[PDB]
């Protein structure tokens, strides 16, 4: 949009913040949820805590109104598909959020019918642990998708920023060289 | 053109802040173009092949079409009770009958198609 | 005497009628922030929550901040729309919902900047029925926007609309007739002036009642809420807009909603006159005050709607229309022949008659409705017929 | 968009109350209308629109055309010949004078308006209003048919889900590798 | 002839590393040289995938912050005359969801050399 | 024939439950044929647990029907007992503590079958206050076992651990409150008009329906079927209770839910008399050989095994250290041979065959969950309604995908 | 008949009645004494470390979570006491399921589960 063809002067910069303020308030969740994680995002929905606090209530039904998609919950092999085709129908700015051990790396259920973690197929922006994850963790990884979206930049920005970060990752070594004081 | 020009002014400024909030959806933000993305919505299963058959390039009748037809005729003719409300002291009693006699016909009609089964399906 | 009256309207300069349009267009820009932020938050007391709290102090820029982040978020035109009825359907949804508002009637006469002008855009000859027909000419944007999205789920959604109006906008007509009996005028003002002595929601109750029920399903609002029904049509009409495509239609409903709501309280409620607590009151009805009485009574109609969209289920729109057509219609019908009968006889000297008129045709009514809810909804059934799958034996 | 432009135009010439009404009516019409468009010719089908008559389109045409001229020729010049003000007769209510009109002049007229809305509901009624011996089975009564809905042919297989394919038109694999014709509904291609 | 350049993705280093080592500058003497561009993030995956000018893109199915599978789906669903993909995937029951991926071929973890090279003159072919 | 459109309810859809595909050919709004996809959450649960030994796949078992947690563990924990022989053995306490918990699950259970079904049939506020009960049972649960969902707490043999000293105050404030909670979520839709024309006579299946699908839970009992395995078979000692089985005899969505709702008031009395025959004892068999050997205790350094069966394995006991070490890493041997153990989840029959081959590993482990048999009644609970009543049908079904795909 | 309408008591009371919900993150709610928060490897009051590497929460985790090497407590670097401790002790907390067959599996108590998620 217009908002990325601005100059990178103060201006974008408080486009920037703007947006990321507007962006982590309001963060619609898409009405999905796979498994037990989905019964502990009601929970953090229901009376107990409230999700709606953070301006987080509305799980959007349709992907198209969903700005985050927790996707709570296993992704089976037939169900990746699926799960994909609701994310690519989300309107960008989008981010998953991989609540639970299932969402994120396949959690316990290590075997041919779990996709092993919704990054397969998705790219997620937080991972959550827990089986289920508390509703206060769910809020905790909420909040730092928050702080993740409020310095989230714009434009010329955004290019730099994503030329850095692959610099960045370039670089990093893979967690199987991490051997210390493995004998 | 007084006591109308105001509703020009309001639909004006309506008007300019719609077509403007459409611009700006169709403008501000990201755009990204993804198949995937711009396909229809089927609850994420994939559409349908394009094809037509059976919906888009077919007829999705509506139950409710005898309560359709009745309705055009019935809100048609209910609009002859607002002069008639409006002006009912100046009227007088005459104009009264008349319209009692008219609302009783409606009346006959409306409990022959309710009692008919006209009222049924959706 | 005639209403509008000449001495008041068609005579605000041009400058000041244009801003008395900004005023009345930021107000219920500033109502409809106010009507959602308040919304979730009622809802979350409600139902024990606190709703939003965090974003802003207290929450209070949640609403602006959903509604920059759609400005914020990608304008999604999908493919297989109908695109230029698509793009239309917003814009043809939120135009009207504006437009009604402009023979609203906030408040009484007031001297600004040396020019004695009502605090109203405007008022017509028709008013009430003029805002009728712009609120009817709203519903083609949530129908065409369902139609125009080339899904089945808001293809279902735009028939829906369309089986509402069906269902409840010969009721929304029928109510009005009560009112300009009583008023009779169709200017929104003279109504307002003709409930001096008492509010019209006292002396019409079946045709507020009728009209209320109206309301809810003009505004496709809980407990009918059918073009949504989020949990049956996942979006509904909507469903294929994103953006601030979305946001003015949700734009346009809570408007419809403030719009209705403020008809409400300008036909039955007694439109900006104090209450009886501040009636008494000097200068109450007087003055920048009525804004503020017309202003609590529309946010009382507001506070019933997120009631009842708090406490009741929504309807299937079948039994919507089965409402609309089998009870709403026949009451309100009933009830104008009735009104009328009893002022005729009134204006006759027949007095009591019309006193027992009225009460035995209310006494019959509220009784053959209960029938319609007990007696034709019988809740007894027979038992069904045993087949080859060897059923056990019931106790 | 046509109702609603005359409409306005209605209003501009000093006839609010029957703009107003016509905006009203009319877009319940017109709702109504494409209600039946969708119900009887389709929800998006583009009409061909050419001339199945031969040689119909061009006459059609130049008789419209020749009828539409030659009512222009008619009407000419009138309002040369004077234009009263409305505001005379408007004077006390536009509402008020329709009022007085219909119910003293043409009290006979209003009345057979409702033989008209009868007749409509009568026709309606007996053409369109379908009855006992072809009423669709109630849910209740589709589960009761030996156990119709549930036990015979149990709910249908689903349509197959294949990589790359996972719509309602893909049938299944049996397990000798054909299609199983119940998986999809016989009405897709 | 114009130097064939191969998009590899992945957040592993070692996996790109052996995608370069089991093809050469050249697969074969009759094909032509190969340039290869690293991607280590979805992001700039994407980004050069856009600017277009890519013969093959070798995405990674076991990257961790977005999968090489989803993002071949994303690329064959958002650019137009995108060049042929070969997926790694770190399983064989994975061989379905590379079917769905669309990517004209999969090769399993451990990245054969010889598999590897194979496939990509395929494609290229 | 051309005039029907064909839709998927699909995964994603807000009354699907995210994984159920209905798929639906409807002519107008009307259901013509209702096809169900399942398998979007299928999880390989069931051979996974092949891998992993007893007292371990139960923290497989109780991640499919995961809104029923203790019901599977309980089938689990009784079908492993059966064939060691060894459910006669099983400490008073540990049946009485399992019913407790059972019953408690049950009307969790409910109640999210309740605010589920009340959010997708428009009831909002049925959601929150169902999940606000939900909560203090919830509490309950985290307090006697550590964790709010897919509590491992009942084991092979007893439970996982024994009550916390205040475990059983809050279950009598649970018997307490959720009488006069449950009051509130009654009142919302008991009574209601638009909850009752929107569930009284929709997904009709008469008592040959349930027979001929196999249904079974609280729609078999709303056919008037007093069928409950609690009373017929019992188990866990279910037959030392004194509770009416709930039935109903409209057979349609509005009977199953007065079957669920009537239900958590007899959950309710079960919890009560729990309670009232609650003794202090061992949770688990007294048998070495099988028992389970770890003591949980508190500390200052969080929770872990008891500073006592510490002391005793690792400082004196070389017999104990031995059956510690091997029954926390092998586990138990199972003895050859095939059981099926069935028990009343919340939504029907939950029934689990167990093969052991003798082996310290399952050798092969089934679930017959009740939304799986149940899910088969959607063809003939919305064919012929409209999709608003397919909904409601659905919902009524109150199935779980996690049991329904395992 | 007022009984049809007894939802809306409900939810009007309600309205008036003080919200239930914690006050996360800024007040967080109180969780069970019991419940299985964040593994920790605690330490004998001296220091030393009680994980003598043993392995067995490791062998018993149903998912695979823990991964843990033992080493020899030489006297010039002693770790825990005895022969053994464990150099190398990780957690994959996106294979963690919180089950808590880890602690019940230690033999030294070298394993808790706070209160911390
Ligand atoms: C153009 C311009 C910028 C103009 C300037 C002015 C300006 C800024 C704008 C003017 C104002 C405007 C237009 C503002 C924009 C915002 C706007 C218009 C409106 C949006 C905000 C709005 C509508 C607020 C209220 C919405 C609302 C009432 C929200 C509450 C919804 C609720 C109750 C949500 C809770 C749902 C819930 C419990 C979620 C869980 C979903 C799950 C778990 C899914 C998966 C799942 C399911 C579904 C199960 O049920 C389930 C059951 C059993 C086992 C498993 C599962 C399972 O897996
Ligand atoms: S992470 Fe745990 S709670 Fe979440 S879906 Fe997987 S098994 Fe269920
Ligand atoms: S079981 Fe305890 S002592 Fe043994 S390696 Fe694990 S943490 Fe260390
Ligand atoms: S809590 Fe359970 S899954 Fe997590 S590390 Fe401990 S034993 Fe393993």
């Amino acid at each position: 949009g217009l908002e990325e063809r601005l100059p990178g002067g103060i201006l974008l910069s408080t486009v920037e913040t703007v947006a990321g303020y507007v962006r982590k308030g309001s963060l619609w969740p898409a009405t999905f949820g796979l498994a037990c994680c989905a019964i502990e995002m009601m929970s953090t929905a229901g009376p107990r805590f409230d999700i709606a606090r953070f301006g987080m209530e509305r799980f959007s039904a349709t992907p198209r109104q969903a700005d985050l998609m927790i996707v709570a919950g296993r992704v089976s092999q037939k169900m990746a598909p699926v799960l994909r085709q609701i994310y690519d129908q989300m309107v960008e700015p989008k981010w998953v959020l991989a609540m639970g051990v299932c969402a994120s790396s396949g959690g316990m259920f290590n075997n041919y019918a779990v996709v092993q973690g919704v990054d397969h197929v998705v790219p997620v922006d937080i991972y959550l642990p827990g089986c289920p994850p508390r509703p206060e963790m769910l809020l905790h990884a909420i909040l730092k998708l928050h702080d993740k979206i409020q310095q989230m930049p714009l434009g010329v920005n955004r290019e730099e920023a994503i030329r850095e970060a692959e610099q960045a990752a370039l670089a990093v070594p893979p967690t199987i060289e991490l051997k210390g004081l493995l004998r | 053109m007084a006591l109308y020009t105001p509703i020009l002014i309001l639909g004006a400024i309506a008007a300019v802040f719609a077509v403007v909030s459409v611009g700006i959806a169709l403008v501000i933000g990201p755009r990204r173009f993804n198949r995937s993305k711009l396909e229809a919505y089927e609850c994420g299963i994939d559409p349908l092949p394009p094809v037509a058959a059976g919906l888009t390039g077919q007829r999705i009748p509506i139950r409710y079409y005898l309560i359709a037809m009745l309705f055009i005729v019935f809100d048609i003719e209910i609009v002859f009770l607002y002069p008639w409300a409006v002006a009912f002291d100046s009227l007088g009693l005459f104009a009264v009958i008349e319209m009692l006699l008219f609302m009783l016909t409606v009346f006959v009609a409306y409990a022959y198609v309710w009692r008919r089964g006209g009222l049924n399906w959706d | 005497m005639t209403h509008p009256d000449p001495t008041l309207f068609g005579h605000d300069p041009w400058w000041l009628m244009l801003a008395k349009a900004v005023a009345i267009f930021v107000f219920l820009l500033l109502t409809v922030l106010s009507a959602i932020l308040i919304e979730r938050k009622l809802l979350g007391r409600m139902q024990m929550r606190f709703g939003p709290n965090r974003v802003g102090p207290a929450g209070l820029l949640q609403s602006l901040a959903d509604g920059i982040k759609l400005a914020l978020k990608e304008g999604l035109v999908p493919a297989g729309v109908d695109k230029p009825i698509y793009l239309l359907a917003p814009v043809i949804s939120v135009i009207p919902a504006f437009v009604a508002f402009s023979v609203i009637p906030l408040g009484g006469a007031v001297s600004v900047f040396g020019h004695r002008t009502p605090l109203q855009l405007t008022d017509l000859p028709v008013a009430v029925l003029f805002i009728l027909a712009a609120t009817s000419i709203g519903v083609y944007g949530i129908v065409l926007a369902g139609w125009a999205s080339g899904s089945t789920y808001p293809l279902l959604g735009g028939l829906r609309s369309s089986a509402q109006v069906v269902s409840y906008e010969i009721a929304m007509g029928l109510s009005f007739v009560a009112v300009f009996l009583y008023a009779g005028t169709m200017s929104t003002s003279g109504i307002v002036a003709a409930q001096d002595r008492t509010w019209f929601v006292f002396l019409l109750l079946p045709s507020f009642l009728v009209y209320v029920v109206s309301m809810v399903g003009e505004t496709n609002r809980a407990p009918f809420d059918l073009p949504e029904a989020e949990g049956e049509l996942v979006g509904g009409f909507h469903t294929e807009y994103s953006s601030l495509k979305f946001a003015m239609f949700m734009l346009a409903e809570y408007v419809n909603m403030t719009t209705v709501s403020a008809l409400a309280t300008t036909m039955f409620l007694g439109g900006w006159h104090a209450p009886f607590p501040f009636n008494l009151i000097d200068g109450a009805n007087s003055g920048w005050w009525p804004l503020l009485w017309f202003t609590a009574k529309v946010w009382t109609f507001m506070f019933l709607y997120f009631w009842l969209r708090a406490t009741l289920p929504r309807l299937r729109y079948d039994q919507f229309m089965a409402l609309g057509w089998k009870v709403l219609i026949p009451v309100s019908l009933l009830w104008i022949m009735v009104v009328a009968i009893t002022r005729s006889l009134r204006q006759h000297g027949e007095g009591t008659w019309a006193a027992w008129l009225l009460t035995a045709a209310v006494v019959v009514v509220v009784a053959l409705i209960w029938g319609l809810a007990t007696s034709l909804r019988r809740r007894t059934v027979q038992p069904p017929p045993p087949q080859s799958t060897g059923a056990y034996p019931v106790p | 968009c046509t109702m609603i432009s005359l409409a306005v135009l209605y209003i501009a010439q000093d006839a609010p109350f029957l703009g107003v009404v016509q905006i009203v009516v009319y877009t319940g019409a017109v709702m109504m209308l494409f209600l039946f468009v969708l119900m009887l010719i389709g929800v998006d089908l583009t009409e061909s629109l050419v001339e199945t008559i031969k040689g119909h389109r061009i006459a059609a045409l130049i008789a419209g055309a020749g009828f539409g001229i030659l009512v222009i020729a008619g009407i000419g010049n009138v309002s040369v010949a004077g234009f009263s003000g409305l505001a005379a007769a408007n004077s006390g209510g536009n509402v008020e004078g329709l009022a007085a009109l219909i119910f003293t002049r043409y009290l006979w007229a209003f009345e057979l308006t409702s033989a008209l809305l009868i007749t409509a509901a009568l026709g309606a009624m007996v053409l369109a209003h379908r009855e006992r011996f072809e009423r669709r089975k109630t849910q209740r009564e589709l589960a009761i048919e030996r156990f119709q809905t549930g036990g015979h042919p149990t709910p249908l297989p689903n349509p197959g889900v294949y990589a790359r394919h996972n719509s309602v038109d893909v049938p299944a694999r049996l397990p000798d590798g054909s299609e199983s014709p119940l998986s999809v509904s016989t009405i897709l291609p | 002839s114009a130097p064939l350049r191969i998009l590899v993705y992945s957040d592993n280093p070692r996996t790109r590393e052996q995608v370069r080592l089991a093809l050469g500058k050249r697969i074969h003497p009759e094909l032509p040289e190969i340039e290869y561009v690293d991607v280590a993030t979805a992001p700039m995956a994407i980004s050069q995938m856009d600017a277009g000018g890519f013969d093959l893109a070798i995405l990674d199915g076991e990257a961790t912050p977005a999968g090489g599978m989803g993002v071949a789906k994303q690329v064959k669903d958002e650019i137009d005359d995108c060049p042929p993909i070969l997926v790694l995937t770190g399983r064989a029951d994975d061989a379905w969801l590379a079917k769905w991926s669309r990517a004209e071929a999969a090769v399993p973890h451990p990245i054969d050399p010889i598999r590897l090279s194979d496939a990509v003159v395929s494609l290229l072919r | 024939a051309g005039e029907r459109i064909v839709v998927n309810m699909g995964p994603q859809h807000p009354s699907t439950h995210g994984v159920l595909r209905l798929i639906l050919e409807i002519e107008g709004e009307i259901i013509t044929e209702a096809r169900c996809g399942i398998g979007y959450l299928h999880t390989g649960i069931e051979k996974n647990l092949e891998y992993r030994n007893w007292t371990q796949g139960v923290t497989f078992v109780t991640r499919m029907d995961y809104l029923s947690p203790f019901f599977n563990e309980t089938a689990y924990c009784l079908g492993v007992e059966k064939l060691l022989g060894i459910t006669d053995d099983i400490p008073e306490r540990a049946s009485v503590i399992r019913v407790m918990l059972m019953e408690l699950n049950r009307i969790s259970s409910h109640l999210v079958a309740l605010a589920t079904g009340g959010m997708e049939l428009g009831a909002m506020s049925a959601m929150f206050y169902g999940f606000r009960e939900r909560e203090e049972i919830l509490r309950v649960f985290e307090s006697i076992t550590g964790l709010r969902m897919n509590h491992a707490y009942i084991r092979p043999g007893g439970l996982a651990a024994d009550l916390p000293d205040d475990a059983i105050t809050q279950v009598r404030r649970l018997v307490e409150i959720l009488p006069k909670r449950l009051k509130d979520l009654e009142d919302l839709l008991n009574e209601n008009y638009i909850w009752k024309a929107r569930t009284v006579g929709v997904g009709y299946l008469d008592l040959t329906g349930c027979m001929a699908l196999g249904i079974t839970g609280p729609i078999l009992r709303s056919t008037g079927l007093p069928h409950d395995l609690r009373k017929a078979q019992p188990y866990c000692g279910y037959e030392n209770y004194e509770f009416d089985v709930i039935t109903d005899d409209r057979c349609d969505s509005y009977g199953r839910y007065i079957i669920r709702v009537k239900e958590m008031h007899e959950s309710v009395k079960i919890v009560e008399q729990c309670l009232a025959r609650l003794k202090p004892g061992p949770v688990m068999i007294s048998d070495k050989k099988l028992a389970w050997p770890a003591d949980l205790k508190l500390g200052p350094d969080g929770l872990g095994n008891s500073p006592e069966h510490i002391a005793k394995i690792m400082g004196r006991s070389m017999e104990g250290l031995i059956h510690h070490f091997k029954l926390v890493t092998e586990g138990i041997r199972v003895p050859p041979g095939q059981v099926y153990v069935a028990v009343e989840s919340p939504r029907g029959e939950l029934g689990v065959h167990m093969v052991s081959d003798g082996g310290t590993r399952p050798y092969r482990v089934h679930y017959r969950d009740p939304s799986f048999t149940n899910l088969q009644a959607v063809a003939a609970t919305c064919e012929g309604g409209m999709v608003a009543d397919a909904i409601a049908a659905v919902a009524s079904i109150d199935p779980v995908m996690g049991g329904v795909d395992r | 008949f007022l009984d049809a309408l007894a939802g809306f008591a409900v939810t009007l009371g309600s309205m008036f009645k003080k919200p239930i919900t914690e006050g996360y993150p800024e007040k967080p709610g109180p969780v069970a004494p019991r419940y299985h928060g964040r593994h920790q490897l605690n330490r004998y009051p001296d220091g030393l470390e009680k994980c003598i590497g043993c392995e067995l929460c490791a062998w018993a985790c149903p998912a695979d979570a823990i991964y843990v090497e033992g080493a020899d407590n030489t006297a010039d670097e002693r770790y825990s006491p005895g022969e053994r401790y464990g150099r190398v002790y990780q957690i994959n907390y996106l294979r963690c399921i919180g089950c808590g067959l880890c602690i019940e599996a230690c033999p030294t108590r070298a394993l808790t589960m706070t209160t911390e998620y």
